[PDB]
C-alpha cells in the first residue's frame, strides 16, 4: 500500500516523474556519465528507466529526464509516515572510505586524496603561513574557539 | 558580506575569486583545496532561470587577492581553467540542493603567503564542530547589503550554526540533509550574512583539536540578506566528500 525506508526497497514499473517527464534508461549512455561519480548503493537495483532511490535521497525515488547537470525529477510514489528526523550532529551515511579501512598507523586526522596529482596541498592545507605557521592569533578567531567551549 | 569587517592579509589564503574575461567583473567566490583544484557553487557556473552557463574558457580564477577591484600583480595569481565539474544531481529546478562545483586549473599553482589550500572534513571534525551555536566564519567580495556597496577589500564575518528546525521553520523552500543554515536569531543582537556575489566562498571552522581550518559549507543561498528571522543557507561540504574525491581521483 505505502512505500517504507524513502522507497530504497520499491521494485515497481513507475517510469514518470512527477512533472510528466519521461525517465531516460539508467543504462543509457547521458544517465551514466551523470552516475560516473556518484555513491550508489549496491541493494538498489536501478532496473530499466524505473524510479529508483540509488542515492538514499531523503526525498525516496527519482529518476533522470536529460543529460546535463539538475536534469532529474522525483516519481510519485505513496511513502509511509515515517516519524523520525536528524538533527545538527545525527545524520551519517558512510563518507571518505571505500571498503572500511582501518589500517592508518603513522597519522591521526586520515588525510584522504592520495599523492599524484590528486595535486599537493593536503599535509598542510588550512594552516595559514601569516597565522598558525607563524604562531599569530588574528583578531577575530578566538571568537570561533570560545563557541566550542561555553 | 553584510555587517562584517575588512579581512587582515592572509587571513583566508584559500580565498578564490571567480572572475568573467570579458566583460571584465566578479562572479562570485571559490575555494582553493589543492595546488590544481578549486571549489566553488554550481549556480555560480550554471543557472538556467536568468541564462547562467559559464564554461571553461569564459573564465578565470584568481588567488591571493585581498582589493576587489586593483590587479594585485605579483600578489595574487590567475590561473585559467581545464574543466568544470557541476554534481550531476545539483538541483537548479528547486531548491539548490548539492550546490557544488569543482573546477581543475590549466596548471598547479605554487603556494606563498597569501595562497594556500583549505582542509576538507573527515567525519570525525565534521561530527564534532558541526553543532548549532558554534561559529564559523564566512568570507567574499559580495554585497554589503541587500539593497546595494561593494566593499573595496574582502569582507569576513563570524556567525553561529542554527538547528536544522529553527532552519526548516525560516523559509518555504525545501531545506535538504545536503544543506546547513547559519547566522544570528532575532533577539540575540549580533548580525551578519553572506549575500549576492558572496555564493561559492566557503564557509570555515578551525579545529580545536588540531588547529587546522576546515571548510565545512560553501555559500549558497538565502531570501535577502541579513534579514531578521531568516538565515544563510551554504551547501553541506562533508555530505558531498564523496563525490569531491571521486572526480578528483578518476581525472
Ligand atoms: C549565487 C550566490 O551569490 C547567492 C548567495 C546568496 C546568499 N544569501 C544570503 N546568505 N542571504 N545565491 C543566490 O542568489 C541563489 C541562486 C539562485 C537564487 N538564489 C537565492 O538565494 C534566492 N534568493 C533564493 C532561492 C533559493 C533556491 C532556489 C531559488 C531561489
Ligand atoms: C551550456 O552551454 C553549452 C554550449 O556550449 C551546452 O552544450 C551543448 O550540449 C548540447 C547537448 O549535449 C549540444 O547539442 C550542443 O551542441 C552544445 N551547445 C553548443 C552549440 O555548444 C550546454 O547544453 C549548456 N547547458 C545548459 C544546461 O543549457
Ligand atoms: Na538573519
Amino acid at each position: 500500500q505505502c512505500v517504507p525506508d524513502r522507497g530504497q526497497q520499491y521494485q515497481g514499473r513507475l517510469a514518470v516523474t512527477t512533472h510528466g517527464l519521461p525517465c531516460l534508461a539508467w543504462a543509457s549512455a547521458q544517465a551514466k556519465a551523470l552516475s560516473k561519480h556518484q555513491d550508489f548503493n549496491s541493494a538498489v537495483q536501478l532496473v530499466e528507466n524505473f524510479c529508483r532511490n540509488p542515492d538514499g535521497d531523503e526525498e525516496g525515488v527519482w529518476c533522470y529526464v536529460a543529460g546535463k547537470p539538475g536534469d532529474f525529477g522525483y516519481c510519485d510514489l505513496n511513502y509511509c509516515e515515517e516519524a523520525v528526523e536528524e538533527e545538527t550532529g545525527d545524520g551519517l551515511d558512510e563518507d571518505s572510505d571505500r571498503a572500511i579501512e582501518g589500517r592508518t598507523a603513522t597519522s591521526e586526522y586520515q588525510t584522504f586524496f592520495n599523492p599524484r596529482t590528486f595535486g599537493s596541498g593536503e599535509a598542510d592545507c588550512g594552516l595559514r603561513p601569516l597565522f598558525e605557521k607563524k604562531s599569530l592569533e588574528d583578531k577575530t578567531e578566538r571568537e570561533l574557539l570560545e563557541s566550542y567551549i561555553d | 558580506i553584510v555587517e562584517g569587517s575588512d579581512a587582515e592579509i592572509g587571513m583566508s589564503p584559500w580565498q578564490v575569486m571567480l572572475f568573467r574575461k570579458s566583460p571584465q567583473e566578479l562572479l562570485c567566490g571559490a575555494s582553493l583545496i589543492s595546488d590544481r583544484w578549486v571549489l566553488t557553487a554550481a549556480h555560480c557556473l550554471l543557472y538556467p532561470p536568468w541564462d547562467k552557463n559559464f564554461t571553461e574558457n569564459d573564465l578565470l580564477v584568481r588567488i591571493g587577492k585581498h582589493s576587489r577591484t586593483r590587479y594585485e600583480r605579483n600578489i595574487e595569481k590567475i590561473s585559467m581553467l581545464e574543466k568544470i565539474y557541476i554534481h550531476p544531481r545539483y538541483n537548479w529546478r528547486e531548491n539548490l540542493d548539492r550546490d557544488i562545483a569543482l573546477m581543475k586549473l590549466k596548471k598547479p599553482v605554487a603556494f606563498s603567503d597569501y595562497i594556500h589550500p583549505v582542509c576538507l572534513p573527515d567525519r570525525e571534525t565534521a561530527a564534532s564542530l558541526l553543532q548549532a551555536g558554534y561559529k564559523g566564519r564566512v568570507t567574499g567580495w559580495g554585497n554589503l547589503k541587500e539593497t546595494w556597496g561593494q566593499p573595496s577589500v574582502l569582507q569576513v564575518v563570524n556567525l553561529p550554526i542554527v538547528e536544522r528546525p529553527v532552519c526548516k521553520d525560516s523559509t518555504r523552500i525545501r531545506i535538504t540533509d545536503n544543506m546547513f543554515c547559519a547566522g544570528y536569531k532575532p533577539d540575540e543582537g549580533k548580525r551578519g550574512d553572506a549575500c549576492e556575489g558572496d555564493s561559492g566562498g566557503p564557509f570555515v571552522m578551525k579545529s580545536p583539536f588540531n588547529n587546522r581550518w576546515y571548510q565545512m559549507g560553501i555559500v549558497s543561498w538565502g531570501e535577502g540578506c541579513d534579514r531578521d528571522g531568516k538565515y544563510g543557507f551554504y551547501t553541506h561540504v562533508f555530505r558531498l566528500k564523496k563525490w569531491i574525491q571521486k572526480v578528483i581521483d578518476q581525472f
